């Protein structure tokens, strides 16, 4: 029973990682599902960027 | 087709077991 201390400066390490801010993963899973089949979405699939 | 869009328009996700439910308005 020692008093253990944990937050984001400690664990700095991971947090500020380059493959954390990468999302190319991230990009290309979201790249592979599609549109969901809802009325919502397909509605909301248009055209601003 | 926009209250079957606001909410819901044996499945596979159970880890507990069969659930019921009623509603009475009050």
């Amino acid at each position: 029973r020692i008093p253990q201390r944990i937050s984001h400066a400690e664990a700095l390490k991971t947090l500020c990682h380059p493959a954390i801010h990468d999302a190319g993963p991230c990009l290309e899973a979201f790249a592979q599902a599609g549109p969901p089949q809802g009325d919502d979405r397909v509605r909301a699939l248009c055209r601003r960027e | 087709a926009w209250v079957r869009q606001a909410t819901g328009a044996g499945g596979p996700a159970l880890l507990h077991g069969q659930r019921a439910t009623c509603e009475v308005i009050l």
